[PDB]
């Protein structure tokens, strides 16, 4: 997988590595799940999320 | 904002209102608890730097509802390459004197990685622009925070579709050419925010031009992706005396 295509499958940030290697990363206030692509919040108020809406669907 | 709608209270929680001597100056974007991104030109004519205020959690300017948080601006950082009274490199980084407290009504927008922004975000068609700007060209400003969905155009396409402002690599086009929908005077410095897979990111800053919602012309926004590294480095830096700081770019 490559970052330039489909975001490398990453929910957030993507890094290409030597080989057929790819590493996904997450913004501060998020952690990467074991799927190696998904980001989940680790804090109450992560960036780029709208609480009243997040709650609205919680 | 011309031809938009009211942003429901709390749905634009990264939006900043900048005041000078209690008067509306510009918009801004919260990206961390102490950092705000705005537009350089907002500060062209600033006489007394000590009376600059940033307000978070603002919605309706006519009332106080207690969700509002005001902070003095401790630093205004602009790129070396910016020339007052122009549009190129129309970006500013503001350091708040004290952090804002994150709440349901106060949340930062994610500043993306450059690569991510360039490779992915840049291809998301529609993004949101917001502010308390003029509701009309030559009109009165908004009392309630307004928001507008605008589509992004590749610069080549923009130029073709347009009928002046020079579009640099440090800019991009977004909006409509039918004169119905645009950002406007009073909105400058506000966010152009882009959604991707459940999260919102900063992709643009409302710059400026002559008039708003001018037929045959699109909105031109500061291309934030060009500035990520510049911003990041600054955010890691210790404060310096004196409000205004010109910092080399790149
Ligand atoms: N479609 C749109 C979209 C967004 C828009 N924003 C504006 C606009 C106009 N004036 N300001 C403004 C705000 C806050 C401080 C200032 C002071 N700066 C200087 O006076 N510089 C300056 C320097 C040298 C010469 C002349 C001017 C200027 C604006 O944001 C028009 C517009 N149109
Ligand atoms: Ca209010
Ligand atoms: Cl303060
Ligand atoms: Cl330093
Ligand atoms: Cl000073």
């Amino acid at each position: 997988l490559i970052c330039v295509n489909e975001n490398g499958g990453c929910e957030q940030y993507c890094s290409d590595h030597t080989g057929t290697k790819r590493s996904c990363r997450c913004h501060e206030g998020y952690s990467l799940l074991a799927d190696g692509v998904s980001c989940t919040p680790t804090v109450e108020y992560p960036c780029g999320k709208i609480p009243i809406l997040e709650k609205r669907n919680a | 904002i011309v031809g938009g709608k009211v942003c429901p209270k709390g749905e634009c929680p990264w939006q900043v209102l900048l005041l000078v001597n209690g008067a509306q100056l510009c918009g801004g974007t919260l990206i961390n608890t102490i950092w705000v991104v705005s537009a350089a030109h907002c500060f062209d004519k600033i006489k007394n730097w000590r009376n600059l205020i940033a307000v978070l959690g603002e919605h309706d300017l006519s009332e106080h509802d207690g969700d509002e948080q005001s902070r003095r601006v401790a630093q205004v950082i602009i790129p070396s390459t910016y020339v007052p009274g122009t549009t190129n490199h129309d970006i500013a980084l503001l350091r708040l004197h004290q952090p804002v407290v994150l709440t349901d009504h106060v949340v930062p927008l994610c500043l993306p990685e450059r690569t991510f922004s360039e490779r992915t975000l840049a291809f998301v068609r529609f993004s949101l622009v917001s502010g308390w700007g003029q509701l009309l060209d030559r009109g009165a400003t908004a009392l309630e925070l307004m928001v507008l969905n605008v589509p992004r155009l590749m610069t080549q396409d923009c130029l073709q579709q347009s009928r002046s402002p020079n579009i640099t690599e440090y800019m991009f086009c977004a909006g409509y050419s039918d004169g119905s929908k645009d950002s406007c005077k009073g909105d400058s410095g506000g966010p152009h925010a882009t959604h991707y897979r459940g999260t919102w990111y900063l992709t643009g800053i409302v710059s400026w031009g002559q008039g708003c919602a001018t037929v045959g012309h699109f909105g031109v926004y500061t291309r934030v992706s060009q500035y990520i590294e510049w911003l990041q480095k600054l955010m890691r830096s210790e404060p310096r005396p004196g409000v205004l700081l010109r910092a080399p770019f790149p």
